[PDB]
């Protein structure tokens, strides 16, 4: 159903996997920078799809998935906005970050 | 709720009946079990409090404090078994007895349904803390500190007792439920003004207020590690709990009477935040940070709005945990270097990386980083104050900046830079210290996952 | 721009005020003025959800351009006639606004000169 | 779905346009949607079918608690503690229900804003009017009680408001 | 093992997120809200089948 | 990758390369132990210029103190070797 | 907001046209671009500001990466007074920096055109503060003024680095990253600008002396 | 502490302090992570004058440009339905004053 | 000739521009020799302990202890109530309090008066 | 690839980097020229700016200082 | 950074330091090499003009005027070497220099790795322990009763000794440890 929400949330969720894996036996090896770069590349090419959906049909959404807490009449929930700005700036930021990480794999080789 | 009180009174003799080399293990294990049992009071009705008997009752404000105390005792036991290694068995058992008695008095204080019993236990908490400070300190100033820590309390709390009995002679009862249900307004008269002052001043000096805070740096510096933990984490919250319980009868005199205290709290929060910057000691900085946070809590309680009450409860719990962790972190360095100067040991990140991580996390939680409960309480208090008056934000905003500054300042002075080139006895961190840091820090994040447990009865 | 130089360095009463304008009746020197025609109705503009600033007398070409852009999505270079039509309609609106500005300016200067001439005649 | 009630949370009939392509180029979002369907939507649907099959083999019911009606604080004697306790509990329950009503109206308003896109200012101003009425009523009910609120304080505030209204009406009748 | 990274880093998270959004987030009202799609004069609505009218035959100049 | 592991031979070669290329020193008369004042005929300003040339050649600045007392090429190469931590 | 953006961009460009540290120059450059973005917001053109963000990210990141490559090549040297002729020693980074600088200055058909040109046109034809417009134009001139300073002092002339030459850029990671950002800064402006719906009424009737004023100030 | 010689072999190189020498009363303020009193290429009371003059001139010029704005020789923008009365807030039960725009 | 450089509190005079060093004297040379001797003796005392293989611990610096003691505990015994200290204490400890009290009291009085009149636009103020 | 230092000599270049840089500069210039050839208006404008002074007095509806 | 300073700077040292500072700032002003050579030759001629002055008062006055002129004409942003006290990478690697005594706290499982290195370290420690007493005796014998007058240290005089106070100078971590 409506892959917009699933893809928009997945492009943000899969960015946290290497952070969770920062304790396994991949963070102590030399393959971690390439792993993070590959994860960012995959996130970018996955986020390229909601951009296409928006440029086709102009689709925007809000996803209030987790209800955090309610203080009297005020309610605070985990809500994400997927309007033009977000779905347009996520791919650009991911592309720039991928390029910067590829550059850093060479610039920080002696760190 | 005797299922929590009795196990402490059983912790006493089993501590006194344990083997010479097994006191710490038994004490830690059974204190952790008691904390796990006390974790069952978090199930609170939204309508009214849990009234177990005619003497003990639990509210949504009492339960987080009880859990904090019961969780505190094992941490104090873990932190105390380093500098007490050379002590004799009898004196170790006496130290554990003082800690157990303090926890028992705090538990019976936070749940007493009658104001005179609450006062009796809230004053009975003075003896073990004074004994600990003046017997197991390190410097010659401890005695003086103890004297201050006594009299600054008693001179503020002896009038309260009179007020209390006077109330019992007028209304006819001091039970909290009857007091709340039969509450009546207080007229504007000098007699009622002095009644307000008598009822307020004890909890004001127990926070403490800006003008009455002189005892806190002495008590928190010359005390041993466990004394500092219990003073900065739970013993300070007694004043806030007492004010939140006692302000019910003080209306409507509070709106007129709160101006000097609010002004003092705001300006003293600014002043103590500024003082934290130019500090040559390490424990005094944490003490003054505690003073600033408690001044914010005082403002929240004084403005007397539901959002302010929620923020006050959250900030109380968060500050207790954070100050305890900071004191433990400072104590580790003090044990390494045998001095309290901040600039003595520098660049400890290159020597103790995991301790550097713990320092970073503690400093981040100290400056109200989102979405930690520290920021939740601070922001609720700030919003309530802004509703009270739109200018207050300025002062609040100023404090925030200064707060971050001094926090990072400390994190930069002790951890970053280069080492001192002549301290060669910095051994690698033990498992005990890392475990203590983790047990301090993990509950903060677990609570920020589910904040409604620490937002008090106004939720 | 030169209008700013004339207004701020010369005579302010000879130049129109962009804030309060027009200050003359719309039928002062006109024998008949036809009401400006709006093609799209309110419901169509509401359904298309253009904007609150794109709902001018030019909105019909904008709606057509948005539609033709939406159907011809994969190739984004198929919308040139509609874009040019919308730009031309915008240009016509802009030249209408310039006409109004010039009309108000010369109307104000003519009125002031006529008042001065009448005062000079009445001086005798 | 069938979980919530469609009258408490209303929505427009969801008119959506039909695809009317004017080019022979392969539309990429259609292919991507088909791939996403075939690769993601089917396994999750099968997993949900299995989980619902397991749930159907063991189903039990939980009931929404229904509370009686007890005398309120207006018909409570001054020093009769039991009736005051019952009235206070009932008033607190009513306060919580009132807050949840405000929450429902605010959720309606948020759906109003998000769904109507650019023309939100005009399409669903009815939700704005409903929220204005609800907020005004809630304010007049529980505005300035502050902390340590009680049924007696709300009753006193209401009595003051009715006295002011009566005085205003009597003064207006003398015009 | 050539492309198990995609199935272990993309397919599993998207499966979990799609399940959680489809059967838990959607089950509550006003959780996933989409702005109403634009309707232009000429398109036909799917469910109703009605077709919107052309916009007043506006005059053109080459 | 990064710079090669600079050695004493390279340091001496570069120092003699810049020094024998100085126009106030005969290339056929200077040696490793050639004192600047004694058997080369130079004043303090020339030694300052030589130190600055060394700094520009090796990309690091020698402080004014510890530069007044580098009076022969061997001393200069020894100072550079001690600062850069070279073995051979 | 408009006044703050104008003063920020003008002051930052004026400080940039003088710095000797290349990283400082590009930092003042991005600060001036942020000031221009706030100017765009102040004249009620939020979508133009967002488009400027999207376009600026590409070539500013590429310029920083080129500066970092130059720094790493010359043994971590950042002063432009000690970097001489790198036009032929580092050809790929020279090409990338030239393209990025031309895009930043507003080359009439690069990724920096579809944003900066529209921003300048909108500022010219709006009921705005005259002083803010003047500062914006002067900052537009100073942008090219500091860009040509970077190019001239970093790639033209004669070498000034230490004699031991370690200039080496034949590493696939750096080449690939710079190549991707170069393709972006060349084509992404045209691709994005033609694929989003019209979110504002365009400026269609303009005097010729105001339509091309951005080019005039850049060339000056 | 920044003015102290960086090339001296200090006992504490970061603080630039030797062991045993008297410590300034305000050392923690001058730790060079903080307030710096090093000499400046431009004298004080000259940097202050230049900076204050620049900021004051900028503020005054902004103010004078606010009351002498810049615009284009165009009339007000025209909108069809009473300046979009129904869409700019609504109130559809008041029949506002008609706003008529004529051709020109 | 050239514009003179005048030092300030936050921009001190450079060593090269100080007349105090060009005016040499045998007394100044003796003073510099004594200062160098003191510094060298302190450095030798530090280095003898620093390089000692046997010692393992912190080298106790009397200067640091003296500085902390002077900054923390030696202040009150050396305090005398003087007009300067009395005025400064009264000002810096009372004036801000009274100023903030007046500001907040004026603001709250204006707000309460506006509330009593009924002109404040309090709509949607559900949470306080 | 292995690149050795030069010590006052021009660094050893490679054919690959040279051809890459030349190709990218050439494609940038080709794109610029193509866009100018196809969309020159975006630089020069598409619609002429009318001269306000050259509008006859009648279409603006004014009377010649008579009434 | 290695040689102990003196109680004062002589006139020659002051003028040489001024000459070096002036040349560095002139090179900062004159970016290109040929222009820098031109103006450095001019500066050298200007310094050599008063080379043989014997009036100490006049020389001191000339130095004072020259330093005032330099302070007026100094570059606001002089070129600084990357690893100089003002450089962009001054203290960059101070976070990697771990003191050697930390190796004494390693776990035996960690010392199981690198056995030869720890054997060599044990030899070095034994040498230091043996030589310390001779070092301190030589230091106490070679000093005036009123303590040292300067920060310089004597060398090893007989064949069997090492220079006094050598352990922490020899065992510096590295210039680039990691
Ligand atoms: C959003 C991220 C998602 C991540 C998913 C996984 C999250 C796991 C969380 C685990 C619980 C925290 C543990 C803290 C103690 C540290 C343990 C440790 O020693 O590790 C050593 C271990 C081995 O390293 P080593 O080589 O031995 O280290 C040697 C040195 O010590 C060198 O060590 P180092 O240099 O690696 O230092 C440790 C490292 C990391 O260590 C830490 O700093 C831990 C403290 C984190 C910040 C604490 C202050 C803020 C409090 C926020 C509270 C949030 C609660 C969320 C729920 C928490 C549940 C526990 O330092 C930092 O990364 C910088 C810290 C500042 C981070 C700023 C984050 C701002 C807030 C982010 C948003 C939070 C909400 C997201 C959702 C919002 C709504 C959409 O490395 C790690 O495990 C690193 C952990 C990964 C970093 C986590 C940073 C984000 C955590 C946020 C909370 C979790 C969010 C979960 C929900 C999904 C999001
Ligand atoms: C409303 C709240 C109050 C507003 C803030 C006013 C200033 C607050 C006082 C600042 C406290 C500073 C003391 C404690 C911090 C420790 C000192 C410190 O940080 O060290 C100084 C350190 C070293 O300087 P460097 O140049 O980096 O030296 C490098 C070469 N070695 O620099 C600093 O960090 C100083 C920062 C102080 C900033 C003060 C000026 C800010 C004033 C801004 C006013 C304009 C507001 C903008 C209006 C926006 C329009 C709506
Ligand atoms: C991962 C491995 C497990 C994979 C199998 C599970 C697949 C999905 C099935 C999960 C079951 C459905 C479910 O999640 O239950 C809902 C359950 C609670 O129900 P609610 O009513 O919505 O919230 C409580 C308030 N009434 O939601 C959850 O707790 C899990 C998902 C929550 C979101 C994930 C966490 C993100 C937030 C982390 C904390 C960040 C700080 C706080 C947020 C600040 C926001 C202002
Ligand atoms: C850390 C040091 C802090 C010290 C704080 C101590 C000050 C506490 C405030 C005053 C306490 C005494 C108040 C009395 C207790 C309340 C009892 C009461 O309300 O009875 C009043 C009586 O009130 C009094 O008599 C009060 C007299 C006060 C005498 C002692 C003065 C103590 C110092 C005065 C100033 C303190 C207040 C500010 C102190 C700030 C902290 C420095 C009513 O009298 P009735 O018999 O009922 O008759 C009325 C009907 N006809
Ligand atoms: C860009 C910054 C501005 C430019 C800087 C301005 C500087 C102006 C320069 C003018 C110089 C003067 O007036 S100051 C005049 C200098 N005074 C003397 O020379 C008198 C005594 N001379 C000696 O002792 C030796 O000859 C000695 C020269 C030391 C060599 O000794 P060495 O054999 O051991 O190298």
């Amino acid at each position: 159903m409506n892959p917009f929400a699933s893809l928009t949330l997945t492009t943000l969720t899969i960015l946290t996997i290497p952070i969770m894996m920062s304790n396994s036996n991949i963070y102590k090896t030399n393959l971690y920078p390439n792993y993070v770069k590959t994860t960012v590349s995959y996130a970018f090419t996955l986020s390229l799809v909601p951009l296409l959906m928006f440029m086709h049909t102009g689709q925007e959404m809000i996803i209030s998935n987790w209800h955090w807490m309610t203080l009297q009449t005020v309610e605070l929930s985990l809500s994400f906005k997927m309007d033009y700005f977000s779905v347009m700036f996520i791919p650009v930021a991911l592309f720039v970050t991928w390029s910067i990480m590829e550059f850093s794999m060479w610039y920080m080789h002696s760190d | 709720m005797l299922k929590i009180i009795i196990p402490t009174t059983m912790l006493l003799p089993m501590t006194w009946m344990s083997k010479h080399n097994m006191i710490w293990i038994n004490a830690t294990v059974h204190s952790l079990l008691i904390s796990l049992i006390s974790l069952s009071l978090l199930n609170q009705l939204g309508e009214n409090s849990l009234n177990f008997s005619l003497t003990f009752f639990s509210d949504s404000l009492s339960a987080p404090l009880l859990v904090l105390t019961t969780w505190l005792l094992p941490l104090m036991l873990m932190a105390s078994q380093s500098h007490l290694s050379k002590e004799t068995t009898t004196r170790k058992k006496l130290y554990i007895t003082m800690l157990i008695l303090l926890q028992l008095f705090l538990i019976m204080t936070f749940t007493a349904t009658e104001l005179i019993l609450f006062y009796i236990l809230f004053e009975a908490t003075l003896v073990p803390t004074l004994i600990i400070i003046t017997r197991w300190g390190n410097q010659t100033e401890r005695l003086n500190a103890g004297l201050y820590f006594l009299f600054y309390t008693l001179a503020g709390s002896l009038p309260l007792l009179v007020a209390l009995v006077y109330i019992q002679n007028t209304t006819g009862s001091l039970n909290f439920l009857i007091i709340h249900y039969w509450s009546h307004p207080l007229s504007n008269s000098w007699s009622n003004i002095f009644m307000w002052l008598a009822c307020i001043m004890a909890f004001m000096v127990k926070m403490p207020l800006y003008g009455l805070h002189l005892w806190l740096p002495k008590a928190h510096v010359e005390a041993p590690i466990a004394g500092s933990m219990v003073l900065a984490a739970v013993l300070l919250k007694l004043g806030g709990y007492g004010m939140m319980r006692i302000t019910t009868i003080l209306n409507p005199l509070t709106n007129y009477m709160a101006y000097p205290f609010l002004m003092l709290s705001m300006w003293g929060m600014i002043m103590t935040s500024s003082i934290c910057l130019r500090q040559t000691d390490l424990k005094s900085l944490i003490a003054y940070s505690s003073v600033s946070h408690m001044a914010l809590v005082i403002v929240a309680i004084m403005i007397q709005t539901p959002w302010s009450f929620m923020g006050a409860t959250a900030l109380m719990i968060a500050h207790g945990l954070t100050s305890s962790m900071l004191f433990c972190l400072a104590n580790t360095n003090y044990e390494r270097v045998h001095s309290r100067t901040m600039i003595l040991a520098r660049g400890l990140q290159t020597l103790l990386p995991l301790m550097a991580t713990w320092w970073l996390v503690a400093s981040l939680t100290n400056l109200a980083l989102p979405p930690s409960i520290n920021l939740i309480g601070e922001l609720f208090i700030i919003t309530a104050s802004f509703s009270w008056s739109n200018i207050t934000i300025i002062l609040m905003g100023m404090n925030m900046m200064i707060t971050a500054l001094y926090s990072l300042y400390m994190l930069i002075t002790t951890q970053r830079g280069k080492y001192t080139h002549h301290i060669n006895n910095i051994k690698p961190s033990f498992t005990r210290e890392n475990a203590l840091m983790a047990l301090h820090i993990l509950p903060l994040l677990l609570l920020t996952l589910n904040p409604k447990m620490i937002l008090g009865p106004l939720y | 721009g030169a209008h700013l130089a004339r207004r701020y360095l010369g005579d302010a009463s000879k130049e129109p005020d962009p804030l309060r304008m027009p200050t003359f009746p719309p039928d002062y020197g006109f024998p008949e003025r036809k009401e400006r025609e709006m093609v799209a109705t309110q419901q169509e503009m509401n359904d298309a959800q253009l904007m609150l600033q794109q709902r001018d007398y030019c909105a019909h070409y904008l709606i057509q351009l948005l539609k033709c852009k939406r159907d011809s999505f994969p190739n984004f270079l198929a919308c040139k006639h509609e874009q040019h039509d919308w730009d031309y309609c915008e240009h016509l609106d802009y030249v209408k606004r310039m006409k109004e500005f010039e009309r108000e300016r010369r109307l104000l200067q003519r009125k002031k000169r006529r008042e001065q001439r009448e005062a000079e005649m009445a001086r005798g | 779905p069938d979980s919530w009630d469609k009258d408490v949370y209303p929505e427009p009939p969801r008119r959506t346009p039909a695809p009317a392509p004017q080019t022979s180029l392969p539309n990429p979002v259609t292919y991507l949607t088909k791939i996403f369907d075939l690769l993601v939507d089917r396994p999750v649907t099968l997993a949900r079918e299995f989980i619902e099959q397991q749930h159907a083999k063991n189903r039990y019911y939980y009931y929404h608690r229904e509370f009686r009606r007890v005398p309120d604080i207006t018909e409570c004697e001054e020093k009769d503690i039991l009736c005051m306790f019952e009235a206070e509990m009932q008033w607190r329950r009513d306060y919580k229900v009132d807050q949840e009503i405000v929450n429902i109206i605010q959720e309606r308003l948020k759906a109003c804003q998000q769904r109507e896109g650019e023309s939100y200012r005009q399409n669903c101003a009815k939700e704005l009017e409903q929220f204005t009425q609800v907020s005004k009523a809630f304010q007049d009910r529980y505005s300035d009680l502050g902390a340590h609120y009680s049924a007696r304080k709300c009753l006193a505030k209401q009595k003051q408001r009715m006295l002011a209204e009566r005085k205003a009406a009597k003064e207006a009748a003398a015009a | 093992r050539h492309s198990i990274f995609a199935v272990t880093h993309v397919l599993i998270p998207v499966w979990i997120i799609h399940y959680y959004l489809k059967y838990h987030v959607t089950a509550k009202p006003y959780t996933v809200v989409e702005r109403k799609p634009r309707i232009f004069p000429g398109d036909t609505i799917l469910e109703t089948g009605e077709v919107i009218p052309l916009m007043k035959e506006f005059p053109d100049q080459h | 990758s990064d710079a090669p592991p600079l050695t004493l031979e390279a340091i001496k070669d570069r120092v003699l390369y810049v020094l024998k290329l100085y126009d106030k020193i005969d290339p056929e008369k200077l040696s490793v132990n050639s004192h600047f004042m004694k058997d080369l005929g130079l004043d303090s300003l020339d030694q300052v210029e030589i130190i600055m040339a060394m700094e520009d050649e090796f990309g690091f600045e020698i402080p004014d103190i510890d530069a007044e007392k580098l009076m022969c090429p061997q001393e200069i190469v020894d100072y550079i070797a001690d600062k850069k931590d070279v073995y051979e | 907001t408009l006044c703050l953006g104008a003063i920020t961009t003008l002051f930052t460009a004026l400080c940039a046209i003088t710095q000797n540290d290349i990283k400082k120059i590009v930092a003042f450059s991005t600060s001036s671009q942020l000031g221009l973005m706030m100017v765009t917001i102040g004249i009620n053109q939020p979508h133009l500001a967002f488009l400027h963000i999207c376009m600026h990210a590409f070539f500013k990141a590429m310029l920083f990466m080129c500066s970092g490559s130059i720094i790493h090549s010359l043994n971590d040297e950042q002063d432009i007074r000690k970097m001489g002729g790198l036009y032929k020693a580092m050809p790929f980074t020279t090409t990338a920096l030239i393209i990025g600088s031309l895009a930043l200055t507003g080359m009439p058909y690069l990724t920096g055109f579809y944003s900066k040109d529209l921003i300048i046109e909108a500022v010219n034809m709006s009921y705005t503060n005259a002083w803010a417009l003047l500062m914006t134009l002067i900052a537009t001139s100073l942008t090219a003024a500091y860009s040509t300073r970077i190019i001239f002092f970093a790639f033209l002339g004669k070498p000034r680095f230490p004699p031991l030459v370690l200039i080496n850029e034949n590493n696939p990671l750096l080449i690939n990253s710079i190549k991707r950002l170069l393709i972006g800064s060349i084509f992404a402006g045209f691709i994005i600008s033609n694929n989003i719906p019209p979110m504002t009424v365009p400026n269609t009737t303009m005097p010729l002396y105001m339509k091309m004023t951005a080019l005039i100030v850049t060339i000056m | 502490q920044q003015e102290r010689d960086p090339w001296y072999d200090w006992d504490h190189p970061d603080l630039r302090l030797n062991w045993g020498e008297p410590i300034h009363w305000d050392l923690d303020m001058y730790i060079r992570n903080r307030v710096d009193t090093s000499p400046t290429p431009v004298s004080w009371n000259t940097m202050c004058k230049h900076l204050f003059g620049f900021v004051a001139f900028m503020l005054f010029m902004f103010w004078v440009g606010e009351i002498y704005p810049s615009y284009q020789p165009v009339g007000p923008k025209q909108y069809p339905y009473n300046d979009l009365y129904l869409e700019r807030g609504g109130d559809p039960t008041k029949e506002p004053e008609p706003v008529v725009h004529y051709e020109i | 000739s050239f514009p003179k450089y005048k030092p300030s509190r936050l921009a001190t005079l450079p060593a090269t521009l100080d007349p105090a060093e060009y005016d040499i004297s045998p007394e100044t040379r003796k003073a510099q020799a004594e200062r160098l001797a003191i510094r060298s003796r302190l450095k030798r005392e530090y280095l003898l302990q620093y390089n000692d293989p046997n010692r393992l611990g912190v080298i106790e610096d009397p200067a640091l202890i003296r500085w902390t003691y002077a900054r923390s505990a030696n202040i009150y015994p050396n305090f005398r109530p003087t007009p300067k200290t009395s005025l400064l204490g009264a000002l810096f400890g009372i004036g801000p309090l009274f100023f903030w009290y007046y500001v907040f009291k004026t603001d709250r009085d204006k707000k309460e008066k506006l509330i009593q009149e009924g002109k404040l636009d309090q709509t949607f103020n559900i949470s306080y | 690839v292995h690149i050795e230092p030069r010590y006052r000599q021009f660094p050893q270049l490679t054919r690959s980097q040279l051809i890459q840089a030349e190709f990218f500069s050439a494609t940038m210039w080709f794109w610029i020229l193509w866009r100018f050839w196809h969309d020159s208006d975006a630089v020069l404008g598409h619609f002429p700016y009318p001269d306000p002074s050259q509008w006859t007095d009648e279409e603006l509806g004014i009377l010649p200082d008579d009434e | 950074a290695f040689s102990a300073p003196a109680a004062y700077l002589t006139h020659q040292q002051k003028v040489l330091r001024l000459y070096k500072r002036a040349l560095r700032h002139l090179e900062s002003w004159c970016v290109h090499r040929d222009k820098y050579r031109y103006f450095a030759c001019l500066m050298r001629a200007r310094f050599d003009e008063h080379k043989n002055e014997k009036d100490m008062v006049k020389a001191t006055q000339l130095l004072r005027q020259a330093e005032e002129e330099f302070w007026y004409g100094q570059h606001p942003q002089p070129y600084i070497f990357p690893e100089s006290p003002g450089g962009t990478s001054y203290e960059r690697y101070e976070c990697y220099k771990v003191p050697e005594w930390c190796l004494d706290d390693w776990h035996p499982s960690e010392k199981a790795m690198y056995p030869d290195y720890f054997a060599k370290r044990e030899q070095w420690k034994r040498l230091r322990r043996e030589s310390w007493e001779r070092e301190v005796k030589q230091l106490q014998e070679e000093t005036p009763p009123g303590g040292p007058r300067t920060e310089a240290l004597p060398p090893a005089r007989k064949e069997g000794d090492l220079p006094p106070l050598w352990w922490h100078i020899v065992t510096r971590p590295r210039e680039r440890p990691m």
